[PDB]
RNA sequence: CGGGGAAUCAGGGUUCGAUUCCGGAGAGGGAGCCUGAGAAACGGCUACCACAUCCAAGGAAGGCAGCAGGCGCGCAAAUUACCCACUCCCGACCCGGGGAGGUAGUGACGAAAAAUAACAAUACAGGACUCUUUCGAGGCCCUGUAAUUGGAAUGAGUCCACUUUAAAUCCUUUAACGAGGAUCCAUUGGAGGGCAAGUCUGGUGCCAGCAGCCGCGGUAAUUCCAGCUCCAAUAGCGUAUAUUAAAGUUGCUGCAGUUAAAAAGCUCGUAGUUGGAUCU
């Protein structure tokens, strides 16, 4: 035996509403951003020593 | 603080003393006899049947009409019975005491594929069984020290997918076989 | 005055191990020790000798 | 005798850590005197430089000399005498060399032939003194 | 730091508890505050004390007993990885954030399971059932030596794929390859006694050394150094140290005090301990 879960959802637009954006994904429905923490951590440290519209200017 | 259980026991007891000729004699007797790898599963199944010696030497220590001497003594008789080590008709607490080691040794997996004919020895019925050739009601048992329960032990099979069971000749057949 | 170290260890002749046929281990080595110790037993008048009783 | 009255509890608590006192172990455990005196300062292992290259000479009974080493530990600068096992094994031990000293057996007390030794010597420059004896292993200098 | 608790233990006990749960304390040391419902808060401020960074020499900025990491210290302890998917928490909030936490890496701290081969035929060898006065004759099993043969079953590994998952890895499931002893070769200690297993052989000659203790070694060494063999545990086994049982060698249970360690020179006496019957 293999055992495992499953849902079957009404309609699309609930399945979507519904499920993990990850499980979305194994069916192509989302799209993941390609940044990893460390990188937007760094960034927003570094627009936070920076003041004002100019925050928007540093990445 | 992690989600993790540190929860454990040791399964066994060192014995007191190192080397006395009648327990290194009796204890290779009984590997001799079961087809055990080393003293450590001797030790183990000692340890077990001390625990439960223990536990009902505890209980006789109660009121005869104790409600929970009568509830545990019952839990314990029943468990006894399962397994096979007790009959039905000596099902009394007094007679737990009287249990062996070599009662245990033979509720071994090991033990039941040997005394089943599906083997034609006792280590070769161990490898049998590590070998994925043994199948236990529907599931496959790698385990030689799975005790057998009684109502478990009338269907012990060859594992369909096994040489031995169905079909699908192993590795060597496949490859003399293939000579010519 | 006297005080050598390592003479004796330096003075033995260097005498190379034979190479031999491996032994058993696990279930095997316990199988082949009981075989010999309980199974074919010589019967002794007063069991006088060891395992590793030479001459 | 013993009092055995109902009552008599702190009577008996007290006589018993008043004599307890007196016991060897208890006072060596307890007092105080000795964890300070013992140049190791609670540890199982010390590690030390080697300072010199000593012949100990065995008690009446038995003719021999045993290689032992000076040694200064480096976490107090107490010195002490460790005695190197094997035959051959003080070769492998130069002068102001960095070395790992444990007990000897005793827990403090001499051992055997060799007078007012308590330790033995475990490791030369951070490899086993086992290793080099049966050659598995390479000492660095 | 204290508890919950842990090791050991007949019964009584001894020892541990920095350590993920509850409570307290503190953010280099002291001290004083602002804000706020809540802090005498330190990933807030202001000083002094001790350290220490950038200087254009005027000034400016500090606080890893958070997560990784480094130095130092030492007998003694891991990656400057990935994710907010799970568990929950915060916010104006179904949406954002979380080195909390989760997931991998290191990891023989410790615990659980468990390989290193099994079988068949022959040649010797035992022990049994039948027939024989016996010797013997057989078809009944067993055992290793197999410098004897034989194919079968395999997991280690190699490695498509699926499954797992936030994405992976691992485990599980599976194609294909993968086993004859010079291999896919199991170690650590020991062999006088305690304490299981050699008065074997060679070397050394109170030397080198072994030896927890008793002892061995000064030319037949059962103890050193080796070879062979054997013994114990075995993926584990040594050694050092702390501790527990052995220890009825701290004795409440339960020890002693003539001669072995030990009763005060003697009496009075307060606290302490103990205290005769007798009432349906």
């Amino acid at each position: 035996k293999t055992t495992g879960f499953g849902m079957i959802y009404d309609s699309l637009d609930y399945a979507k509403k519904n499920e993990p954006k990850h499980r979305l994904a194994r069916h192509g429905l989302y799209e993941k951003k390609k940044t990893s923490r460390k990188q937007r951590k760094e960034r927003k440290n570094r627009m936070k020593k920076v003041r004002g519209t100019a925050k928007a200017n540093v990445g | 603080p992690v989600a993790r259980s540190w929860v454990c026991r040791k399964t066994y007891v060192t014995p007191r003393r190192p080397f006395e000729k009648s327990r290194l004699d009796q204890e290779l007797k009984l590997i001799g006899e079961y087809g055990l790898r080393n003293k450590r599963e001797v030790w183990r199944v000692k340890f077990t049947l001390a625990k439960i010696r223990k536990a009902a030497r505890e209980l006789l220590t109660l009121d005869e009409k104790d409600p929970r001497r009568l509830f545990e003594g019952n839990a314990l008789l029943r468990r006894l019975v399962r397994i096979g080590v007790l009959d039905e008709g000596k099902m009394k607490l007094d007679y737990i005491l009287g249990l062996k080691i070599e009662d245990f040794l033979e509720r071994r997996l090991q033990t039941q594929v040997f005394k089943l004919g599906l083997a034609k020895s006792i280590h070769h019925a161990r490898v049998l069984i590590r070998q994925r050739h043994i199948r236990v009601r529907k599931q496959v048992v790698n385990i030689p020290s799975f005790i057998v329960r009684l109502d478990s032990q009338k269907h012990i099979d060859f594992s369909l997918r096994s040489p031995y069971g169905g079909g699908r000749p192993g590795r060597v057949k496949r490859k003399n076989a293939k000579k010519g | 005055s006297l005080a050598r170290a390592g003479k004796v260890r330096g003075q033995t002749p260097k005498v190379a191990k034979q190479e031999k046929k491996k032994k058993k281990t696990g279930r095997a080595k316990r199988r082949m020790q009981y075989n010999r110790r309980f199974v074919n037993v010589v019967p002794t008048f007063g069991k006088k000798k060891g395992p590793n009783a030479n001459s | 005798g013993k009092c055995r009255g109902l009552r008599t509890a702190r009577k008996l608590r007290s006589h018993r850590r008043d004599q307890k006192w007196h016991d060897k172990q208890y006072k060596k455990a307890h007092l105080g005197t000795a964890l300070k005196a013992n140049p190791f300062g609670g540890a199982s292992h010390a590690k030390g430089i080697v300072l010199e290259k000593v012949g100990v000479e065995a008690k009446q009974p038995n003719s021999a000399i045993r290689k032992c080493v000076r040694v200064q530990l480096i976490k107090n600068g107490k010195k002490i005498t460790a005695f190197v096992p094997n035959d051959g094994c003080l070769n492998f031990i130069e002068e102001n060399d960095e070395v790992l000293v444990a007990g000897f057996g005793r827990k403090g007390h001499a051992v055997g032939d060799i007078p007012g030794v308590r330790f033995k010597v475990v490791k030369v420059a951070n490899v086993s003194l086992l290793a080099l004896y049966k050659g598995k292993k390479e000492r660095p200098r």
